[PDB]
């Protein structure tokens, strides 16, 4: 079974850079290698065939060379919406095989998140449970800190968060947290915070709410 | 102008079976080798096989994992491919793509799972008291995937539909919000449309001050 392995797994480049990603195959394979680019939430698409073909309708920017084992898919100046995760296949015998895939992040430069508090609604109290929802949005870098604080408490272990892929155009990152009460534990607070904790805040932001309000 | 739509795709039992189609136009059917491609969530792609054109015998290949599980063919004369899953496993469970060799489809999401269908409830995130921000709670249904847009499409700028996360209930749940202008808020209309389609449901929610 060929094997191909990507270089590098990850990468973070700016916008304009020159960008360098190798395949290398187990065995020969002549010029019998794709590549394809997945961005956030779609398919696959292919940009490159017979390691060096490009498929129609595909910006010039992208290109690939090799030819027996070692194969480089190359962007000569990344965009904003080249964001995705790279792969390359070999397509010399079957099985047909992907490399592991190479995702490209963009740097930019830091950008502080705007952040919102939202009270569960009293449709959802009804059914004995309450999300309270944290939004952190259009930040760079991805690392944020986010504290829920009850009437003082730090919650911990009752909430999750989700944070989206890197925009194609601003390049930042949104994030949400939902902490979960019961309905009864949530009647019994007051105060309902959370606390946002990033690189581009002078200190932390709290955004709050009491419940009775 | 090339499309390739997928379908047959949704939740099944562990040993059950299932029958995938990819309906093919825009270019000449029988001349190509059609594949099938999956990918489990956050995880890399994953060939499964391909068949190739009628000249060749209609030969089929498969990937070592599926072989003697799963059976694809076509219909020229419907300018459709199918893969045909036997024996399935929960490790099955992934996102399944088909391939003419230069497009892809859309895909459609396998779910091996024992887990009952759920559909979700839609709750109101409303925006305080010069931007705003709004949106939708997204809360417990099972299995994926769930589809969210805003007031019937129209509106996409400032945009976020977050990834769904599993909730230790083994149900999921995701939020969609937007930011909008402050100035709007007593005036525009928004509306979040949700669709659950393993369980039917369909809710479109308006989102308010409170």
């Amino acid at each position: 079974d060929i094997q191909m392995t990507q270089s590098p797994s990850s990468l973070s480049a700016s916008v304009g850079d020159r960008v360098t990603i190798t395949c290398k195959a187990s065995q020969d394979v002549n010029t019998a290698v794709a590549w394809y680019q997945q961005k956030p939430g779609k398919a696959p698409k292919l940009l490159i065939y017979w390691a060096s073909t490009r498929h129609t309708g595909v910006p010039s920017r992208f290109s690939g060379s090799g030819s027996g084992t070692d194969f480089t898919f190359t962007i000569s100046s990344l965009q904003p919406e080249d964001i995705a995760t790279y792969y390359c296949l070999q397509y010399i015998n079957y099985p047909y095989t992907f490399g592991q895939g190479t995702k490209l992040e963009i740097k930019r430069t830091v950008a502080a998140p705007s952040v919102f508090i939202f009270p569960p609604s009293d449709e959802q109290l009804k059914s004995g449970t309450a999300s309270v929802v944290c939004l952190l949005n259009n930040f760079y870098p991805r690392e944020a800190k986010v504290q829920w604080k009850v009437d003082n408490a730090l919650q911990s272990g009752n909430s999750q968060e989700s944070v989206t892929e890197q925009d194609s155009k601003d390049s930042t990152y949104s994030l949400s947290s939902t902490l979960t009460l019961s309905k009864a534990d949530y009647e019994k607070h007051k105060v309902y915070a959370c606390e946002v904790t990033h690189q581009g805040l002078s200190s932390p932001v709290t955004k709050s709410f009491n419940r009775g309000e | 102008e090339v499309q390739l739509v997928e379908s047959g795709g949704g939740l099944v039992q562990p040993g059950g079976s299932l029958k995938l189609s990819c309906a093919a136009s825009g270019f000449t059917f029988s001349n190509y080798w059609m594949n099938w491609v999956r990918q489990a969530s956050g995880k890399g792609l994953e060939w499964v096989g391909e068949i190739r054109s009628k000249s060749n015998n209609y030969a089929t290949h498969y990937a070592e994992s599926v072989k003697g599980r799963f059976t694809i063919s076509r219909d020229d004369s419907k300018n459709t491919a199918y893969l045909q899953m036997n024996s399935l496993k929960t490790e099955d469970t992934a996102v399944y793509y088909c391939s003419n060799r230069y497009y892809w489809g859309q895909g459609t999401l396998v779910t091996v799972s024992s887990a009952s269908t759920k559909g979700p409830s839609v709750f109101p995130l409303a925006p305080s008291s010069g931007t705003a921000a709004l949106g939708c709670l997204v809360k417990d249904y099972f299995p994926e995937p769930v589809t969210v847009s805003w007031n019937s499409g129209a509106l996409t700028s400032g945009v976020h539909t977050f990834p769904a996360v599993l909730q230790s209930s083994g149900l999921y749940s995701l939020s969609s919000v937007v930011t909008v202008p402050s100035s709007s808020l007593g005036t525009q209309t928004y509306i979040c449309n949700v669709n659950h389609k393993p369980s039917n449901t369909k809710v479109d929610k308006k989102v308010e001050p409170k």
